[PDB]
């Protein structure tokens, strides 16, 4: 169900605060380290010599507490941003002595506000605490959805709220935090304590944190209604806002003294919990693809690459897509031998690139669904399938399946097929070099065969996720460029991110390709209308093919295949985030590029400006041919 | 140490009130060490505090006082760093001090409190950012305002009008409130924004003039009806935590700091007296009601200090 602690500013004795917060229910506290209100001078004589302790014991509690238990909270009278000089040099030696001191204690997390615009020397001091021996504590930063100023009562005669419509207005608290955290070069030790007000801004405010590292949620008291029962609970649109909270995995905060008093603040808590329990529970793709969120792969390349025996238990485990292709295929039988023919005609049938045999398995399906006659040649490189494909044909296909161990484009079929029949698409249709394998088999089709697939056609679109472009920053390697990790592309269940603009079509391939000259280069350009104010940090890509007439499969989002948990989606970084205004377009150039030896991708944003183009010559990043 | 008196008295000594007839008021809390709470102290002889053995009477509060005031001659409303506005009662015989309402409204520290010229209302402020106003008798919240963008510093009822008082916030606003107006706060001070306002005091006479000092150790003197900065000095090196008017017909304006000095100002704003007397942040001042000569100040030095002032 759900992480919860306590955020309090007072903590009489910590033994019992902590005993009290844990009887209620809480994972964790979050408290000062120092007295908040135990203001201390560093440099004028006399207050600097105040004789000691500093604060209360580490001995109070156990190590395994401190580094459980236990958030720090920066004490509310540091302001390092002070426009008065000692003011800003007390904040700063504080600061420091505040976050040491947590450090000494280990505690694995340590709440800092944004609470203002300019928190330059607050950044500067963090930053060089984190360039302070290389620890992994996180800093929560403590952010409003809705700055404070712009959420007063509307109560001074002569200093009236403007209600006039204010669009970059009401973002300026993703502003704050967005510039403390490129002041700190994206730390994967900074992230975000998203505090929420009674009054929710307008959705276009919240969606700015949507490709964000919120770690926290903080809930004051105030913002809990009280049903008929006298229990606390929330708007819907609060309701809202934690079932989307609640998909992001964050920890929730409970803030505040109690305002709902016969009853303990477990009923706050009880509350978040009764909404957890009572979520649209996952359907088979999000627990499948549950473990796998923002978790960056390679993409397979099975062509230059042999494919492990539980990478293909784990395609054959995708029953959604070899219905898909038995379907294609039935359908296709019926439409070639008429039934005054069924049993005179019988059709040769090539799967290319069989694997361990389920598109064979599909096409005997199909072929007995459609009561028609077929041949079946089983071809595949990997000769460890090889293996799996020859004891199968011996213990069970019998004779009906030819296995051959070769390449489709070096293989001289023994005659033409009415049918090709195969599975050679990556997340991006063609990143697996399906059109290559399919051209160099082609010679075999007969001058009517059908290729299954048809078509594939991949798709882009911009998308926003701070998280993940420091996921790919952070894939730095020893011996190559200290950028490569930017200019290859990454399989990955794209988790936190915000999608800019609708998917549009990059590349399509057709099969067969009738070609007089045939080329499988590519440059495509793509615009995409943005109505948000967001930063760029790459392009989701997905795929559609066409298996046979009406029959598809699709991780396009708007036409995701149902069920389908094969394929999750392909991301292309870019170096340098690109900030885009409401109103702009984002204009991406994708090309596919290739010798006799590699294939490759390139690509450059050119609007609102101008990216690096990406993986010029292969030189981060190819696909072996 | 009388019954229900603790046997040893908090470090940081926050808040010193004299009653009427001379009696003294120790607000301290714990800043340091294992407990983070505090203590009220009544010292009928001033000339034996801080020492808790000769006491009138003297209690253990759960966490620590930010602010003090008397109600009266017998009642202390308390701002606590647990988010409560507490009122304690003295004894009949005025042997122990007992807890007469404990009130959890504000979300965090209680930073300030001020009893309103009524004695049956008073505004508390809080880091919570919120100014609310309590009937004392019924133990409520009348009103509750979030006037100000950051957290309240000071909150001082006016003199003589129960519906009237200041408060400073570091969202850099002074407010001059009057309840009776549908829209209460009003945004007051000098032409441009200067540095953040710390410390109120209205004077005790013309209860349309008042002094406001600054983080950057200025004190400044205001008109409430020209509403423009009259008088200001650079009087502390550190920020003005408190500003005390003496009882005098002209009467002498005492200043504290950061700075761990007192000095004591004429109507002018001029330097009279100034006591290094302290070795850490001096925290209040009050006149004695007997002697109008007598000066009292405590510190986070654990001293109270009585100045004579020529
Ligand atoms: C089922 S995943 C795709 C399969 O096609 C096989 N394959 C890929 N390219 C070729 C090719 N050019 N010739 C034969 N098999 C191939 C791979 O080894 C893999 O088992
Ligand atoms: C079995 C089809 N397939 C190919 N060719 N690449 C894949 C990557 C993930 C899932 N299925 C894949």
């Amino acid at each position: 169900r759900v992480s919860s602690g306590r955020d309090l500013n007072c903590v009489p004795e910590i033994a019992d605060t902590l005993g009290a917060v844990a009887k209620q229910g809480f994972d964790f506290l979050c408290m000062p380290v120092f007295h908040p209100r135990f203001k201390r001078e560093f440099i004028q004589e006399p207050a600097k010599n105040r004789p000691g302790p500093q604060t209360r014991s580490d001995l109070l509690l156990s190590g395994r507490d401190w580094n459980t238990l236990i958030v720090g909270k920066l004490s509310p009278w540091i302001r390092p941003d002070s426009k008065v000089e000692k003011i800003r040099r007390n904040s700063e030696a504080a600061m420091l002595q505040e976050l040491n001191f947590g450090a000494y204690l280990g505690l694995p997390a340590f709440l800092l506000p944004l609470n203002q615009e300019d928190n330059t020397n607050l950044a500067r001091v963090l930053t060089n605490h984190i360039h302070t021996g290389h620890h992994s504590s996180m800093f929560w930063m403590r952010v409003p959805l809705v700055a404070p100023e712009d959420l007063r009562d509307d109560i001074i005669e002569n200093a009236p709220t403007t209600h006039t419509e204010e669009y970059s207005g009401e973002e300026k608290t993703w502003m704050w935090w967005h510039n403390f955290r490129t002041l700190c070069d994206y730390s994967k030790r900074i992230a975000v304590a998203l505090e929420i007000g009674a009054d929710l801004p307008s959705n276009h405010v919240i969606d700015r944190w949507l490709g964000e590292p919120i770690k926290a949620a903080i809930l004051p008291t105030s913002i809990f209604l009280t049903n008929k029962k006298g229990f606390p609970v929330l708007s819907k649109m609060h309701q809202r806002l934690i079932f989307r909270l609640l998909k992001l995995e964050v920890q929730f905060i409970i803030t505040g003294t109690n305002h709902h008093s016969e009853k303990e603040f477990c009923s706050y808590l009880q509350y978040l919990e009764y909404l957890s329990q009572n979520r649209p529970p996952p359907n088979a793709y999000e627990l499948f693809a549950k473990g796998y969120e923002d978790y960056l792969q390679s993409p397979l390349q099975p062509l230059m690459d042999n494919l492990e025996s539980q990478t293909y238990e784990v395609f054959e485990k995708d029953p959604i897509k070899y219905s898909q292709y038995q379907q294609a295929i039935y359908k296709c039988l019926l439409d070639r031998v008429p039934e005054e023919e069924k049993d005179t005609n019988v059709q040769v049938l090539m799967v290319l690139g069989a694997g361990r045999g389920p598109l064979v398995n599909a096409s005997l399906r199909a072929a007995k669904q459609a009561d028609r006659r077929i041949k079946l040649y089983a071809v595949e490189k990997n000769p460890n399938a090889v293996v799996t494909l020859e004891n199968w044909q011996f213990e069970e296909w019998g004779s009906q399946v030819t296995v051959v161990s070769s390449d489709m484009r070096e293989w001289v079929a023994p005659e033409k097929a009415d049918i090709i029949v195969s599975e050679l698409l990556g997340s991006f249709a063609d990143n697996e070099l399906s059109p290559e394998c399919l051209d160099g088999a082609q010679h075999f089709l007969k001058d009517d065969g059908v290729s299954i697939p048809g078509e594939y056609t991949s798709f882009l679109a911009p998308i926003s996720s701070s998280k993940l472009y420091n996921e790919v920053r952070a894939c730095r390697e020893k011996d190559r460029d200290p950028e490569a990790q930017f200019e290859m592309p990454y399989v990955v269940r794209l988790h936190n991110f915000h999608q800019l603009s609708a998917p549009q079509p990059c590349f399509t391939f057709s099969h067969p390709n009738r070609d007089p000259m045939i080329d499988n280069n590519r440059y495509c350009t793509l615009e995409f209308p943005v109505e948000v104010n967001t930063v760029l940090h790459g392009f989701a890509g997905y795929f559609e093919t066409v298996l046979y007439q009406d029959i598809t499969l699709s991780i396009r989002p708007e036409t995701h295949s149902p069920g389908m948990f094969s394929w999750f989606p392909i991301l292309f970084p870019i170096k340098q985030p690109i900030t885009v205004r409401e109103g702009q377009t984002i204009c991406v150039r994708f090309w596919r590029c290739s010798n006799s030896k590699k294939v490759w991708y390139e690509w450059a944003v050119t609007a609102p400006v101008c990216s690096a183009i990406h993986n010029p010559t292969g030189r981060s990043y190819t696909i072996g041919l | 140490l009388p019954p229900n008196a603790p046997a040893c008295m908090e470090r940081q000594l926050e808040a010193a009130r004299y009653r009427s007839d001379g009696a003294l008021l120790l607000g301290a809390s714990s800043l340091s060490g294992r407990c983070w709470a505090g203590s009220l102290w009544l010292f009928k002889d001033p000339c034996a505090a801080p020492n808790e053995g000769f006491c009138s009477a003297g209690v253990q509060t759960e966490a620590g006082v930010a602010d003090l005031t008397w109600v009266g001659e017998r009642g202390i409303l308390v701002a606590s760093d647990s988010g409560a506005v507490e009122l304690w009662e003295l004894d009949e015989n005025e042997t122990l001090i007992v807890s007469k309402f404990c009130k959890y409204e504000h979300d965090d520290i209680v930073s300030t409190v001020s009893v309103l010229s009524s004695g049956t209302q008073a505004v508390s402020g809080s880091k919570d950012i919120c100014i609310k106003v309590w009937d004392l008798a019924q133990q409520v919240v009348l009103s509750s305002y979030r006037a100000h963008a950051a957290q309240v510093t000071c909150v001082a009822a006016s003199p003589h009008k129960d519906s009237v008082f200041l408060s400073c916030s570091e969202d850099n606003r002074i407010l001059l409130w009057d309840t009776r107006c549908p829209k209460p706060a009003s945004q007051i001070g000098c032409s441009a924004p200067g540095y953040l306002p710390t410390s109120l005091a209205w004077h005790p006479q013309q209860s349309e003039v008042f002094v406001f000092g600054d983080e950057n150790g200025t004190v400044s003197l205001v008109d409430t009806k020209s509403t423009s900065c009259v008088l200001s000095s650079a009087v502390h090196s550190q920020c003005v935590t408190g500003l005390v008017f003496s009882p005098h017909s002209v009467p002498f304006l005492a200043s504290l700091s950061e700075d761990c000095s007192l000095a004591v100002l004429d109507s002018s704003l001029s330097e009279l007296f100034r006591s290094q007397a302290h070795r850490d942040f001096v925290r209040d001042a009050t006149w004695s009601p007997l002697n109008h000569s007598l000066l009292t100040t405590v510190g986070w030095d654990h001293q109270v200090v009585h100045h004579v002032v020529p």
